[PDB]
């Protein structure tokens, strides 16, 4: 038995943030509440994953690669850095082949990003951090676009690295407080 | 058409709708001066240009002569709109180039023996240069299907099975390995344009327009017809 | 993928589509009422150019008898002319602001007659009724 | 378009986090059937008709 | 993954030694992170009729993890009875359904 | 190369004898391609005689 | 949970195609019909044995005289369907006959189901649907969408499998 | 009251005892018009009191409160809510109103005559007097045209109605010359109910609805005079069954056909509904979608004229059947949709390309937002989006409800004129109780073949 009694006449309710902590190997960041961890390794380095329970499409992924500079400007311009890790998006390899039949894509592509806006921003602390925030587009038209937020640091030689997804049918719908509550407490 | 382009923006909207006059061009007034005219040489700024068919044939694989053909779509088959330039010179030849605008409409047709041709009628990137009674070019028709459309089975270029999946015992599907792979490549077909009417007041052209191209393939699963489209065309210089 | 730079779409007005939709933010946010009734130079900036297009236009579009392109033209841009109006006025004295809801109103009832004129086609009718309009715009304009 | 009872992510624990139920798999066969009902007549995310 | 005993169909999913997914068969190309191109598998076969042949074409390669689901690949001769393709069922199955309706 | 008589075809002769040679499918025992094949088609005269 | 099931049930088996649902679903409304229809026929053909507005009342359960006209209602039926019935006895043994062999006939049909013999498709047409990319028919978008369900419905429903699946393996179609 | 034992009529079927009983049926319509009347109060003073106002009026679930802000009731230009008193006041009022109703139809049923034949021969009636009931029906009709009369007095003398298609954006204007040329007031009536026709559902000016309403005062006027004067006539009396139960089963039917048009107006209408206080239409809501995708991919830097979907048809923009240039996708059956804000970018031909690719307005782009995510779809339990979404909005759209609970009562008024039909037909004859042994008349006809 447990004796506990149950919560009857009650007026608080224990968790109303939306939001869970998380306290992990050198970061830290605020989870959904509603998102359900996850078994899946796209990326390597993958030391974190949660995905929503309604749509699977919404996730984020925390990265921590082995690099030898220790900061992350050494890296290269923020520009070059998002060159550089461009295979976080995907990549079309399994499309082999040429067509001029797409809405608004350039010849022989069936998939795109546009990068809405760029950051280059200190914590408290005193770390430079590189803050991103993209729309990457499909051929077909997948969700109307998803949105990928990225902010990448290094910290005792290594990357950590988060990058927060979220399609755009759920992000006008109301979901992109959750995801943007995610990205902004991403701390090293 | 019978109608200029004054008098269609005399009318309104719901005086236009449900009586198929959308799907025509105007045609000049008795101010027009025919041929060339007197318009000065140079290069202008193409707008409002349109080209409205008014007969289609079909020559099936493996025919020398072009057949009439009934269409099924309704009036969905006028291009209309397009941006471009003109550049004229002092000799007289022209030269005419198509950038933007609504330059394609599918369009399906059916023959004597009851087949449908389906095809992809279009002028994009259109190239052509000559003299005003004649100008021969070019332009690419792309393909009639996306890389993203999945046939009925559910196999695409870009997105879908790549075999069958009913046949679950057969492994490897030798027999099925041509209707496995679909490529939306595109192709080019050719134009010839001529110039019957100008009216240099108003910077105002129009002629008549032959072109010939290719149907659909269902994404490399067929081998394409050609096509014959021909018909009027409207065009404003400024 | 492949990058592309849109970072200037922000500035081309990126936003507007996905701040309409925020259910968080209030109905005024969302319609933009909000913002005008704020910065005044934005209903300044739009009654100017409401008059200047409405003048030119008007006049163009009457000469060649272009009544749809007219009414809409009427209603395109002008569309946020009623309410650009009354914050301006919103802003005045007693006395002023009872002048300027007058003459307001005298030149809301003239382009509800311009635009009667151009949905029944009278050149002539709609031309007068233009001239009328454009010289209560001009003094309900003069008046704020 | 005045659907059924939508008892999706209805029990929620103390953390918030959510707890499944038959209803969920309900949803979950719809979502199943619902984005392959037309696999071309589509462009945009919303089926609103 | 072998494909169980309910499906009609199953995904082609590639798995390592702990149960990680490493490599797939996309439906959509258009983006993807565990495709077969991009991981580089390759596939060898020990005894049997291809012992010693290694197969490192993605088609052939998605064309053998396919039949990999199904377990054991084998050699079939489709042609003297002109099978269309489909799974039947054995004098088990015969047997326990007619007696169950009976 | 291939006419009425080598597809095994008993009665369309016989109904082409007397003067009908168009079809409802746009098609002519000529060859040529049908103009307003009309009530009396192949199609036409079979419904016909169903009825 | 019986709509996960009967869900389930769509997905994986096909039970919509078997023709012993077919058979099962036909008597149940036809039972339904008849049920509704007897009672119309029985309650508009009564006779008079009574003042009142109110016909409830006319009635003793001793009594001898049958409480509606049968010769009535059959030549009604007659000249509006066509056929009619003209023995009691027979009509009755009817209403009792058809639900049952429409539920038997489902027994049967799950009965032949619980060893996955579903009668789950067409093989010509499958087989001309994979020769010809042309040809389409409402079986084939069934099948589609049997498989929607599926593949989306797998992962949940059967947490022994531990099926993870990539999301881009998941079949999916344009922008929904 | 009475019982079974001297009617013959059950509990059940108790409202049937009152049928020639003048004083308590008068006394049982004046109670059920009080209760009419204390719902229209309550449920405006509820709506009135629960309104916030930094929300739209269709997102918080009222259906009064729009239809004062129609009649141009403490609304402002662009559809803004700017004043609640008027609200307050028509709530009190008829409430007020109503309980005086409710005190008449007491008494009238309580201690009221039984029968007012004798006593009050100009209000006695009998079912069966035809002068009579044609009386009634003429007075009734002068009430009504005259209610007509008075709704057209409202939008010319007394501050006018709200114009959504006023220029310089919707505001409460003042209709000074209605349509009321033959040729259009019969071109709504004699409309095809198909799409793009619509019926008397596809008007798109406060003009033609004044217009209307002048025209059916005018009618109802002259109806009632008529039907005072006169008497039906030998044709009319060769077709009808005159009885009480007969003439309620016409109405019935009246009025299920009234409901029927009232769902499919609410559904469909922009003008006489505005989707200021109704929110977007079914169409409205998808043309708006594809209309912030196209404005937004084209801020991207893409061709929208020129895009190519994946079935070859256009992503963004396609051809009508009949030509019209329409938007593309699934919305290519709501082309007859026809708003505010989307009006003005439609030139003759359809839309205007120039129109859409640089003179797009921020107003425009955010209506289309705001009718995009607020679409007519929902839930049982008030629980916004598709059937396969999440509980996260509470929002039902004000359309859905008034369609779904009209087309229910139409329905249910048709099945009730049914009954009544046939039983008026069947009692008139004689046979309403059963059939009669001694002579049966089936048993006097020849057998079938
Ligand atoms: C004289 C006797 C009759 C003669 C004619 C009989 C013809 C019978 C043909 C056979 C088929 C049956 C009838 C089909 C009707 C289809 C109605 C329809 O597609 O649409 C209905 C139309 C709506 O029209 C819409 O009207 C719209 C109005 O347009 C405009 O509307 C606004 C105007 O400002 C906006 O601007 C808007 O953007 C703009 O589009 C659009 O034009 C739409 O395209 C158009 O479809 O409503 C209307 O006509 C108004 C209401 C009509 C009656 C009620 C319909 C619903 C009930 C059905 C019957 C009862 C069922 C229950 C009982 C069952 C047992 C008996
Ligand atoms: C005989 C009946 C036998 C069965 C009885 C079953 C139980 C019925 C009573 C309990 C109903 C109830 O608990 O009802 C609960 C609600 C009140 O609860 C409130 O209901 C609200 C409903 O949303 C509304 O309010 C929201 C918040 O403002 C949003 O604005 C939203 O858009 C709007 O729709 C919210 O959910 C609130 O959170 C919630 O507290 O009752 C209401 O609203 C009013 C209920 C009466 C409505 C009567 C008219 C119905 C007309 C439509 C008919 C459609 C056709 C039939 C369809 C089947
Ligand atoms: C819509 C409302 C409604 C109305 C207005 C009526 C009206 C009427 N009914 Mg019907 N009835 C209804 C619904 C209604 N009914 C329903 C739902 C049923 C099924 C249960 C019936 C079944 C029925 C039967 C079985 C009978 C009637 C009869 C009557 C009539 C006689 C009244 C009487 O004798 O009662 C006397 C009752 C009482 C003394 C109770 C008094 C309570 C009062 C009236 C309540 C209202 C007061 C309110 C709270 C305050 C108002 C005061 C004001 C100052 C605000 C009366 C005209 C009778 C008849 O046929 O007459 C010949 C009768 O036999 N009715
Ligand atoms: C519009 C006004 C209207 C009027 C004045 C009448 C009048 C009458 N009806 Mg009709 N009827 C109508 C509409 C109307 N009906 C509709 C819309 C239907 C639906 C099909 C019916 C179906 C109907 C039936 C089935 C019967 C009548 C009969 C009668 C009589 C007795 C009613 C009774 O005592 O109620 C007593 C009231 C009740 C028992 C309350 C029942 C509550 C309902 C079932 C649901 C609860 C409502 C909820 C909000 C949904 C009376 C002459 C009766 C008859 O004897 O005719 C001579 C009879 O048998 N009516
Ligand atoms: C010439 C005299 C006369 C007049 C003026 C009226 C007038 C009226 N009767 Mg009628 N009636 C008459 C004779 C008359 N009646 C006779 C002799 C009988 C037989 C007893 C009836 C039987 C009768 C009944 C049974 C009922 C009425 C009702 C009504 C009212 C309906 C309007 C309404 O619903 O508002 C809405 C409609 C309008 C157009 C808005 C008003 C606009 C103003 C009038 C302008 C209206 C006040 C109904 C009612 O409302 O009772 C309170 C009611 O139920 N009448
Ligand atoms: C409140 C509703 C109403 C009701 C219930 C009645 C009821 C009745 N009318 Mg009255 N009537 C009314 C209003 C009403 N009327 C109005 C507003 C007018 C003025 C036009 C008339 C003028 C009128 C005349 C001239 C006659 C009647 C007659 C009759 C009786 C015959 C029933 C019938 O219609 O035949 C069944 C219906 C038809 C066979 C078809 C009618 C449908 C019409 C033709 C549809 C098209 C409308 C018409 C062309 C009007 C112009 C359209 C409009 C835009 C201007 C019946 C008692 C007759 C009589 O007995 O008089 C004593 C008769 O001769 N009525
Ligand atoms: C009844 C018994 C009928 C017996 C056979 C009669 C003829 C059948 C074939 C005709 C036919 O199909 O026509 C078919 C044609 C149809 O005419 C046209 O055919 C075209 C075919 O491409 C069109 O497409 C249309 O089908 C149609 O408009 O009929 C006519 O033109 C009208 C003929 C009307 C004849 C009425 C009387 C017929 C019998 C008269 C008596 C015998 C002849 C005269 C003898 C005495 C002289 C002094
Ligand atoms: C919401 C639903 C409202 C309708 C309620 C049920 C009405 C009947 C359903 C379909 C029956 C098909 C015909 C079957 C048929 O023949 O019905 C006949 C049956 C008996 O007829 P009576 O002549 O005895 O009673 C009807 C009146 O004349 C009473 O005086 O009618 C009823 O009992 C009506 C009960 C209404 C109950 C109050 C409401
Ligand atoms: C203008 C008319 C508009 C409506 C026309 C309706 C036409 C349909 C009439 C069907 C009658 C068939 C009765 C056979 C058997 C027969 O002769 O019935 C006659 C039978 C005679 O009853 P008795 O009381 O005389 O039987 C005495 C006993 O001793 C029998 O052993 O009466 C019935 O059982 C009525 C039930 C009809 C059940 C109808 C079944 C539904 C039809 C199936 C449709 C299939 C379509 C396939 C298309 C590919
Ligand atoms: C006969 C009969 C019947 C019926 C009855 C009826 C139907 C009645 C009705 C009645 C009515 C229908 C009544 C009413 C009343 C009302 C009242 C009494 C009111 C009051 C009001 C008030 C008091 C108000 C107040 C206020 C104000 C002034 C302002 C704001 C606030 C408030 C709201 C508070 C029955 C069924 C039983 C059955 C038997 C017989
Ligand atoms: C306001 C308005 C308007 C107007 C309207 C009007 C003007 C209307 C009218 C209406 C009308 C004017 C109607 C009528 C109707 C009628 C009916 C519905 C009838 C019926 C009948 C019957 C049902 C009959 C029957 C019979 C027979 C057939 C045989 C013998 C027996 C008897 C007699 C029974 C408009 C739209 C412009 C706009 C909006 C607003
Ligand atoms: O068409 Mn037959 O299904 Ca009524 O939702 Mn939209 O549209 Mn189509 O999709 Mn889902
Ligand atoms: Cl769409």
């Amino acid at each position: 038995a447990y004796g506990d009694a149950a919560r009857v006449f009650a007026g608080n309710i224990t968790n109303k943030s939306g939001f869970i902590p998380y306290a992990g190997e050198g970061f830290a960041l605020l989870i959904p509440s509603k998102w359900n961890p996850s078994k899946e390794q796209d990326f390597p380095g993958v030391v974190l994953r949660y995905e929503d329970n309604g749509d699977a499409v919404n996730n984020l992924v925390v990265l921590v690669q082995k690099v030898g500079k220790n900061n992350i400007d050494e890296l290269g311009s923020p520009d070059k850095f998002l060159q550089d890790n461009a295979y976080l998006f995907g990549e079309s390899a399994a499309f082999t082949g040429e067509t001029l039949s797409e809405g608004g894509f350039l010849p022989n592509k069936v998939a795109a990003a546009s990068v809405l806006d760029v950051q280059e921003a200190t914590d408290k602390k005193g770390k430079k951090y590189y803050k991103y925030e993209v729309l990457t587009r499909s051929a077909d038209g997948d969700e109307g676009g998803r949105h990928q937020l990225i902010a990448a640091t290094v910290s005792n030689g290594n990357l950590y690295l988060i990058k927060v997804q979220c399609g755009d049918k759920r992000w006008f719908k109301g979901a992109k407080r959750e995801a943007i509550g995610a990205w902004d407490s991403f701390t090293v | 058409g019978n109608f200029t382009f004054d008098e269609l923006q005399a009318k309104s909207y719901l005086e236009v709708k449900g009586s198929t006059l959308a799907n025509q061009c105007p045609i000049l007034g008795a101010d027009a001066q025919q041929g060339l005219g007197d318009v000065k040489p140079g290069t202008f700024q193409l707008d409002k240009f349109c080209m409205e068919p008014s007969s289609f044939k079909v020559k099936m694989p493996g025919s020398k002569e072009f057949e009439p053909s009934t269409l099924l779509t309704r009036n969905t088959y006028s291009l209309d709109q397009m941006t471009g330039s003109v550049t004229v010179k002092g000799d007289g030849s022209v030269a005419l180039k198509q950038q933007d605008g609504i330059d394609f409409a599918p369009v399906t047709v059916k023959i004597r023996g009851g087949e449908m041709v389906p095809f992809m009628f279009t002028v994009k990137n259109l190239n052509i240069e000559g003299k005003a009674d004649g100008l021969t070019g070019d332009f690419t028709v792309p393909s009639y299907r996306g890389a993203t459309f999945m046939d009925p089975q559910g196999r695409g270029a870009a997105s879908g099975w790549e075999y069958v999946k009913g046949l679950a015992a057969a492994g490897a599907q030798e027999e099925l390995a041509a209707e496995n792979v679909k490529s939306a490549a595109a192709t080019v077909g050719e134009a010839a344009f001529a110039i019957a009417s100008t009216d240099a007041a108003t910077g105002e052209i129009a002629g008549v327009f032959v072109t010939r191209q290719l149907a659909d393939d269902d994404l490399g699963s067929k081998d394409p017809a050609t096509i014959e489209i021909e018909g009027i065309w409207y065009g404003q210089l400024s | 993928l492949d990058l592309f730079d849109d970072r200037k779409a922000r500035q081309a007005g990126f936003d507007i589509i996905y701040e309409a939709r925020d259910l968080d933010l209030p109905q005024g946010v969302r319609d933009g009422l909000a913002q005008a009734r704020e910065n005044l130079d934005v209903a300044k900036a739009r009654i100017k150019e409401a008059e200047k297009r409405i003048d030119a236009d008007l006049d163009a579009y009457i000469a060649k008898a272009y009544w749809t392109e007219g009414r809409n033209e009427l209603r395109r841009q002008v569309g946020t002319l009623r309410f650009d109006l009354n914050a301006v006025a919103d802003t005045l004295p007693k006395a002023a602001k009872k002048e300027a809801q007058a003459a307001k109103n005298e030149f809301l009832a003239a382009v509800e007659a311009l635009d009667l004129q151009l949905r029944k086609k009278n050149g002539d009718k709609a031309a007068a009724a233009l001239a009328d309009t454009k010289a209560k715009l001009d003094a309900v304009i003069a008046k704020l | 378009n005045l659907n059924g009872f939508n008892f999706n992510q209805s029990v929620v624990d103390s953390q918030g986090r959510v707890i499944n139920t038959w209803a969920d798999i309900i949803n979950r066969a719809n979502l199943g059937m619902e984005v392959m009902h037309e696999r071309n007549a589509h462009n945009f995310p919303l089926d609103l008709a | 993954r072998r494909m169980p005993t309910f499906f009609e169909t199953f995904p082609v999913v590639l798995l390592d030694k702990d149960g990680v997914v490493r490599a797939d068969v996309p439906f959509r190309r258009s983006e993807s992170k565990y495709s077969i191109e991009q991981v580089g598998v390759s596939v060898t076969f020990y005894g049997g009729e291809l012992d010693g042949v290694t197969f490192s074409d993605p088609a052939t390669v998605k064309k053998y993890a396919r039949r990999a689901q199904l377990g054991e690949i084998f050699e079939f001769d489709r042609a003297t009875l002109q099978s269309d393709g489909v799974f039947r069922t054995s004098p088990r199955g015969w047997f326990t359904f007619a007696h169950l309706c009976f | 190369l291939n006419p009425m008589w080598r597809q095994g075809m008993f009665v369309l002769p016989f109904m082409t004898r007397l003067g009908i040679t168009q079809s409802w499918g746009g098609w002519t025992i000529s060859g040529e391609t049908a103009s307003n094949p009309g009530i009396w088609s192949y199609e036409g005269v079979a419904a016909a005689h169903i009825i | 949970a019986i709509f996960r099931f009967i869900l389930f049930f769509q997905g994986f088996h096909n039970w919509t195609l078997n023709p012993f649902h077919m058979m099962g679903v036909a008597g149940v409304l036809g039972a339904a019909l008849l049920c509704a229809i007897h009672g119309a026929t029985v309650e508009n053909t009564l006779f008079e044995d009574g003042d009142g507005a109110n016909t409830f009342r006319a009635f003793n359960p001793t009594q001898a005289e049958e409480t509606y006209s049968m010769v009535t209602a059959n030549r009604f039926w007659s000249q509006i369907f066509g056929v009619a019935f003209s023995n009691k006895r027979w009509l009755h043994f009817f209403m009792l006959f058809v639900p049952v062999t429409g539920l038997w006939m489902s027994a049967i049909g799950v009965v032949g189901l619980a060893l996955n013999l579903r009668a789950y498709d067409f093989v010509s047409q499958e087989i001309r649907a994979a020769e010809d990319p042309e040809f389409e028919t409402f079986y084939t978008k069934n099948i589609l969408l049997n498989e929607g369900i599926r593949a989306w419905m797998a992962a949940q429903d059967q947490p022994h499998e531990k099926l993870v699946f990539p999301e881009e393996v998941l079949p999916r179609g344009n922008a929904l | 009251g009475r019982d079974q034992e001297s009617t013959g009529f059950a509990w059940w079927a108790g409202n049937a005892r009152l049928i020639n009983l003048s004083g308590k049926l008068l006394g049982a319509h004046v109670a059920h018009a009080g209760l009419i009347v204390f719902w229209a109060g309550a449920m405006n003073l509820f709506e009135v009191a629960h309104f916030v106002p930094e929300k739209p009026m269709y997102e918080q679930g009222l259906i009064l409160l729009p239809h004062l802000a129609t009649l141009g009731y403490g609304v402002g230009p662009g559809g803004e809510v700017i004043d609640t008193y008027p609200y307050f006041v028509s709530g009190v009022l008829h409430l007020i109103s109503s309980a005086v109703l409710g005190f008449g139809g007491v008494y009238h049923s309580l201690v009221g005559p039984e029968t007012l034949e004798e006593s009050f021969p100009f209000f006695g009636y009998v079912w069966k007097d035809k002068n009579k009931m044609t009386t009634i029906l003429g007075i009734h009709l002068i009430v009504l045209g005259l209610g007509a009369w008075l709704l057209v007095w409202k939008a010319m003398y007394f501050g006018g109605i709200y114009d959504t298609w006023a220029p310089g954006g919707g505001d409460v204007r003042i209709i000074t010359n209605p349509t009321v040329s033959p040729g259009v007031i019969f071109g709504y009536l004699f409309r095809s109910p198909f799409g793009g026709d619509g019926w008397i559902v596809s008007v798109d000016n406060m003009e033609d609805v004044i217009g209307g309403h002048i025209w059916i005062g005018t009618l109802c006027i002259f109806g009632g005079i008529w039907h005072i004067l006169t008497k039906p006539w030998a044709w009319a009396r060769r077709a009808f069954v005159w009885s009480g139960e007969a003439y309620l089963s016409y109405s019935l039917g009246a009025i299920s056909i009234m409901g029927f048009t009232a769902c499919c107006m609410a559904w469909f209408n922009t003008t006489a509904y505005p989707s200021e206080f109704y929110g977007p239409t079914g169409p409205e809501a998808s043309q708006s979608q594809t209309f912030t995708f196209l404005v937004r991919d084209q801020r991207l830097g893409a061709n929208v004229a020129s895009a190519q979907g994946p079935t070859g048809l256009g992503k963004y923009l396609m051809r009508s059947p009949t030509g019209e240039i329409i938007f593309g996708g699934e919305t290519m059956r709501f082309w007859d949709f026809r708003g505010p804000w989307l009006e003005p970018l439609r030139g003759p031909n359809g839309l205007d390309l120039n129109k859409l690719k640089n003179d797009i307005q921020p107003w425009q782009e955010r209506r289309a937002a705001e009718y995009m995510t607020h679409a007519p779809l929902g839930s049982l339990n008030s629980v916004g989006g598709v059937a396969t979404e999440i509980n996260a909005v509470n929002y039902v759209s004000p359309r859905s409800w008034l369609a779904t609970s009209h087309f229910c009562l139409g329905f249910f008024f048709f099945v009730g004129h049914l009954w009544h039909a046939g039983r008026a037909r069947a009692a008139a004859a004689g046979f309403e109780k059963g059939i009669d042994r001694d002579n049966e008349p089936v048993l006097s006809m020849r057998p079938l073949d």
